[PDB]
């Protein structure tokens, strides 16, 4: 059995954290179990990095009108 | 000019009837597990050095 974070959004964004898996963007593969379409299994104690990945991804393509 | 434009118009379109897939499949194909301490058990991938460490009850 494992003990981790289950991690629940759209598609999109579990294919996105797969090709970073793939490419050891976070430099290892941290991103270990896949359990659903939706849903995937990760370990907690790199999760910082991963919601820092998502805002830089999410903040890219956003043109801040400040 | 004219010759080698109409003959590069269908160089490519028999190449791009060659290839079908591109995305490589990344399955996880885990070799025998290895017990450690506190019946701790890890599986290493085959193709990529993947580990995966669980607990089996």
């Amino acid at each position: 059995v494992l003990k981790g974070v289950l991690i629940e959004c759209d598609p999109a964004m579990k294919q996105f954290l797969l090709y970073l898996d793939e490419s050891n963007a976070l430099g290892k593969k941290f991103i270990i179990q896949d359990i659903d379409d939706t849903h995937v299994f990760v370990i907690a104690e790199l999760v910082n990095v991963l919601q820092e990945r998502v805002g830089e991804l999410m903040d890219q393509n956003a043109f801040s009108l400040t | 000019k004219k010759f080698d434009k109409k003959v590069k118009e269908l160089r490519r379109a028999v190449r791009s009837s060659v290839w079908k897939r591109e995305t490589i499949v990344h399955q996880h194909e885990y070799g025998p597990e290895e017990n450690l301490e506190d019946d701790m058990y890890r599986k290493t991938c085959t193709m990529c050095g993947h580990e995966l460490t669980y607990e089996k009850m």
